[PDB]
């Protein structure tokens, strides 16, 4: 049993890999080889938001496309106006090491989570006129790497203890676990529906879940290196990857198999952020390198670059009317693209 | 797929000699520093020996200077270990890391916990 | 009304951003160390009215590739070292030549035959100093040790970051955190 | 031993043996016919005049 | 003996000008780049400021001076004396806010963020204004004439401007003294050939002198009695104090290294 | 008589050209006396 189960654990490894290659009858590559590619795609940085002490890892765009919160390792949490350029809360944190932020559906609450191995939840909209925690997601054993809302009463967090979990915020208990990763899971992202969610851990591996049910769906690889970032296609049938390995990668949910690779040979840095359009045609990464680059998802072509950033950039949103482009980075500014 | 297969192995008097074989696939195998790593029988993993991306700066423990010799083959992504004048204490299971990033000269794949690029083992006994 | 709910929002950003300055003067009057080797642990101590902030990494997984990048901007990494011995050289080995590490100063406390064979060939140099008592069994083995970080430590130096062996006190984290904020303004002027 | 964790990948890489899979040419096939539909909605994709432009 | 003072203003002419566009790049590189922008770089922002200000009246010093002006006493031919006078001292007192921001940095270390940016302002343009002012006062009612920059034997009038320029002069040397002593200790410390550790400790208090003013004390005053020696005092002087707006911009500025890097990043997006 | 000083060199080459310029243009006057 201690190895008569490596050798039947690999039969069907090879056999998800004859059938991942048997319905791999055409290439993305090859069927959007006609189509007419995008114009050189040059957005000027609109708007340059100042105030973070230190390193920003961290924001996330409100469903309104006008507020965004932002979370520094300095120790605050500020919730921007992108119009205006004027900070509307900044929200002290009790640990000063917080690697990701969420911002509510609702826009009444914020999640902040790092290295204290707890997500907090920040009641906006108090009666009293302040921002005060709420809920102190305790119990996940390992740094907080990504969080994610599904309503004003539920919560996705990633955690770097290879495990997943989902909470229920007015009890603050794990309503589900998600365990099976190996490594540090780093990211997550949401479907549009909320029904699914897709994580990439540190093994070079990226799992669908089922939110409703908590049993891992499908499996992805092809990466080489930890997966640092991860994201839907618009309609949810399809999601890309960042990784170590200096590649991005294009998933299919029904073909269970990568679909297209976009690398170049003057990168050698990792991706740390991938976000989409609002059609998805363009494919938005952060890198090492101090600067974004936009990809056309159908071809793979470089069709832009967002070079403004005097250091790594960590993160990368655009908005849900996908009016602007939104990236943070380890120079402590926020710079919004258009 | 990352998958490190390690080979070699086996039983061996004291003094004898042992070549282990690590075959890689899943990932560029010129872009890598590549490690040895084993676990003795009752203590956790120790680091044995690595070497460069090209096989210029090779580094061993000190245990086993002079005796064992790691040695790369990119050109068929072969990754090897020829263990000469074996001891009773050079028994343990011998894992093939391999560090997680490419292009870089830092490697953290000694974790206790379980670490993702690394093989299943070959088992020597002297 | 399009006038008074933009000075509404410009009165409360004025009484932000001069929260933000206030904080901004603590934030750089504090010094932020690692100690290496709940989720984390803050310890503020004092050292002549200087404000210092250590952070042991508490309950963290044996991976530290993820969560270790986050200390780059720190002031120094105190790196505290008890085979172990071994483990702890591979580990200072990936902490100095991490590509976000490399400007960050380790100060390296220190707390065998058959682990090091280069031990037996190896003599106490003439330059160092022991206190009288020791043997000179213990002091070729402290200054062994310490060569073997050096050694690390000197081959990929460049000037960003430096290295600060010693023996077992805070007070050599004070004396040595300045030797770091003072070749870091020389770096700047770029007198050294 | 440890083997409750090399045996629970075999129930889990059984069940991701058994999923419906599509043709990629069926499954990239959709990818376009999304962004040749919603082309003109994307304000990155096609520049959005600054007239209703609202960083600009 | 009147052929050397001559050649000695266009010495002044040709420094002047090669200073002025040194610094006219320096000043737009520094908002240019709002991201080398701290207090190091807004403190040498203003000292660049400073020299252009002086350059700049230099040359009206020099254009609108004529012994038909230097005899009429008129009142705009006072007012720029008084206006150079004044971007005179603002440029020592920006050297010493340049002196006591390099020595709390190297010196004190944990004194540095007691330092405000305020502080540098408050000195370098503020300061300067009460001593002009009382200098004018002093100069209206004792030895007002020649268009005030007439020199009167046993007036000492000037020693109200050149007072606190000398007294600067003097503290950036106790702090001169200091910084290139503890940079020496530096350099034992983290090199081994003796030789390199005098290629750098004499490179650094090089660059050092034009920085926190020093180039004025090399020869400060002439003995005299000799006209030999008088036309070193002149030669020396005007190729010292005319290009040191140049110097404080090719090292500080140009050869600045971050300066260096950055702006070829802005190259590389063309 | 007083000796100059390095931070008095700008009016001090003015005040001996001006003394020096004024000196040479009576040169072409000296012929008209």
């Amino acid at each position: 049993e201690l190895d008569q189960l490596r050798q039947e654990a690999e039969q069907l490894k090879n056999q998800i890999r004859d059938a991942r290659k048997a319905c791999a009858d055409a290439t993305l590559s090859q069927i959007t080889n006609n189509i007419d590619p995008v114009g050189r795609i040059q957005m000027r940085t609109r708007r340059t938001l100042r105030g973070h002490l230190a390193k920003i890892y961290a924001m996330h765009w409100g469903t309104d496309s006008r507020l965004l919160v932002s979370a520094s390792q300095d120790g605050k949490l500020i919730i921007w106006d992108s119009y205006t350029t004027n900070k509307v809360h900044a929200i002290p944190l009790r640990s000063s090491w917080v690697m990701t932020c969420a911002y509510a559906p609702s826009g009444n609450y914020v999640a902040c989570g790092g290295l204290d191995n707890i997500c907090s939840i920040y009641n906006l909209k108090t009666r009293e006129g302040n921002v005060r925690v709420s809920r102190e997601l305790a119990g996940h054993t390992g740094y907080l790497s990504c969080c994610r809302f599904l309503d004003d009463n539920q919560i996705v967090t990633s955690s770097g203890d290879t495990t997943c979990a989902l909470w229920d915020i007015e009890t603050g208990q794990q309503t589900t676990t998600f365990t099976g990763h190996t490594g540090d899971v780093m990211s997550l992202s949401l479907a549009p529906d909320t029904r699914l969610f897709v994580s990439g851990a540190c093994d070079a591996s990226a799992k669908l879940w089922d939110v409703r049910e908590g049993m891992c769906r499908q499996t992805f690889t092809g990466h080489e290196s930890d997966i640092n970032a991860i994201c839907f296609f618009p309609n949810g049938n399809a999601f890309a990857t960042g990784s170590d390995d200096a590649t991005c990668r294009l998933f299919d949910l029904r073909a269970d198999q990568e679909l297209m690779t976009y690398s170049h040979d003057n990168i050698i840095c990792g991706i740390t952020s991938v976000s989409f359009s609002k059609s998805g045609r363009l494919l938005l990464a952060g890198y090492d390198d101090f600067n974004c680059n936009v990809w056309d998802a159908l071809k793979a072509d470089r069709a832009g670059v967002l070079a403004g950033h005097d250091n790594r950039v960590s993160c990368l949103g655009v908005t849900d009317d996908g009016m602007a482009v939104a990236t943070g980075s380890w120079d402590s500014f926020l710079k919004i693209w258009n | 797929q990352v998958q490190l297969q390690e080979s070699g192995g086996g039983l061996v008097q004291p003094g004898g000699s042992l070549r282990l074989s690590c075959a890689a696939s899943g990932f560029t195998f010129s872009n890598y520093k590549m490690n040895w790593v084993r676990q003795a029988p009752g203590k956790g993993l120790e680091w044995v020996s690595d070497i460069s991306q090209s096989g210029a700066s090779i580094s061993y423990t000190g245990s086993v200077k002079g005796r064992f010799t790691i040695s790369r083959d990119n050109a068929k992504n072969t990754l090897y270990l020829q263990m000469n004048s074996l001891k009773p204490e050079d028994t343990a299971v011998y894992y093939c890391a391999r560090c997680p990033a490419p292009f870089t000269r830092d490697c953290f794949d000694v974790t206790s916990t379980t670490y993702a690029y690394r093989g299943q083992g070959t088992q020597v006994t002297v | 009304d399009q006038r008074n709910e933009e000075k509404a929002q410009r009165e409360a950003n004025k009484k932000i951003e001069k929260q933000l300055q206030k904080d901004k003067q603590v934030y750089r009057a504090t010094h932020r160390l690692l100690l290496l080797g709940s989720g984390i642990f803050e310890t503020k101590f004092q050292v002549d009215k200087v404000n210092f902030h250590m952070f042991d990494v508490g309950g963290q997984r044996d991976e530290r590739r993820k969560w270790i990048q986050c200390f780059n901007d720190v002031t120094a990494i105190i790196f505290v070292v008890a085979n172990r011995l071994q483990e702890a050289l591979k580990l200072f080995d990936s902490i100095w030549n991490n590509k976000w590490l490399r400007d960050t100063s380790v100060i390296l406390f220190l707390n065998i035959e058959d682990y090091f064979p280069e031990f037996a060939r190896y003599t106490t140099p003439e330059d160092a100093t022991p206190e009288p008592g020791e043997d000179p069994r213990v002091t070729r083995a402290k200054y062994f040790i310490r060569d073997e970080f050096l050694r690390i430590s000197t081959a990929s130096g460049d000037g960003r970051h430096y290295c600060y062996p010693h023996f077992t006190n805070i007070r050599r984290v004070f004396n040595d955190c300045r030797d770091i904020i003072q070749r870091m303004h020389l770096r700047q002027y770029e007198l050294l | 031993a440890s083997i409750a964790q090399a045996r629970k990948l075999v129930e889990q890489l059984k069940m991701e043996a058994n999923i419906d899979r599509i043709k990629v040419s069926k499954a990239a096939a959709d990818l376009m016919a999304y962004c040749e539909a919603h082309a003109k909605e994307d304000p990155l994709l096609t520049p959005v005049p600054a007239s209703e432009n609202p960083f600009r | 003996s009147k052929v050397h003072y001559h050649v000695a203003v266009i010495i002044n002419y040709l420094g002047h000008c090669i200073s002025l566009v040194a610094l006219l790049v320096a000043f737009v590189l520094f908002l240019r780049l709002r991201s080398i922008r701290c207090l190091r770089n807004i403190i040498h922002w203003n000292l660049i400021s400073a020299f252009i200000l002086r350059n700049a009246t230099w040359f009206v010093v020099q254009l609108t001076m004529s012994p038909e002006v230097h005899q009429s006493n008129v009142g705009w031919c006072r007012l720029v004396t008084a206006a150079y006078n004044y971007f005179h001292v603002t440029n020592f007192f920006w050297m010493f806010g340049e002196g006591c921001y390099l020595h709390t940095a190297i010196v004190l270390t944990y004194t540095t963020d007691r330092l405000r940016k305020w502080m540098f302002i408050c000195i370098g343009w503020g300061v300067p204004f009460p001593i002009i002012v009382a200098w004018a006062i002093g100069k209206l009612y004792y030895d007002n004439e020649k268009c005030w920059f007439g020199k009167r034997p046993g007036v000492y009038t000037d020693y109200i401007y050149q007072g606190p320029m000398i007294l600067v002069l003097l503290i950036n040397f106790i702090f001169l003294f200091n910084i290139v002593r503890i940079l020496m200790t530096k350099l034992r410390a983290s090199t081994t050939s003796e030789t390199i550790q005098y290629r750098k400790a004499v490179k650094a208090t090089l660059v050092l002198l034009p920085l926190l003013g020093i180039t004025y004390m090399l020869f400060f005053v002439n003995p005299g009695e000799d006209e030999v020696s008088r036309v070193v005092f002149i030669y020396f002087n005007s190729f010292l104090e005319s290009f040191q707006g140049f110097f404080v911009s090719v090292f500080y500025c140009f050869l600045n290294s971050e300066v260096r890097s950055a702006i070829r990043k802005r190259w590389h997006r063309w | 008589e007083e000796p100059p000083i390095s931070l008095d060199l700008t009016f001090h080459l003015l005040r001996e050209v001006l003394e020096m310029a004024r000196a040479e243009q009576l040169a072409q006057q000296a012929h008209s006396n």
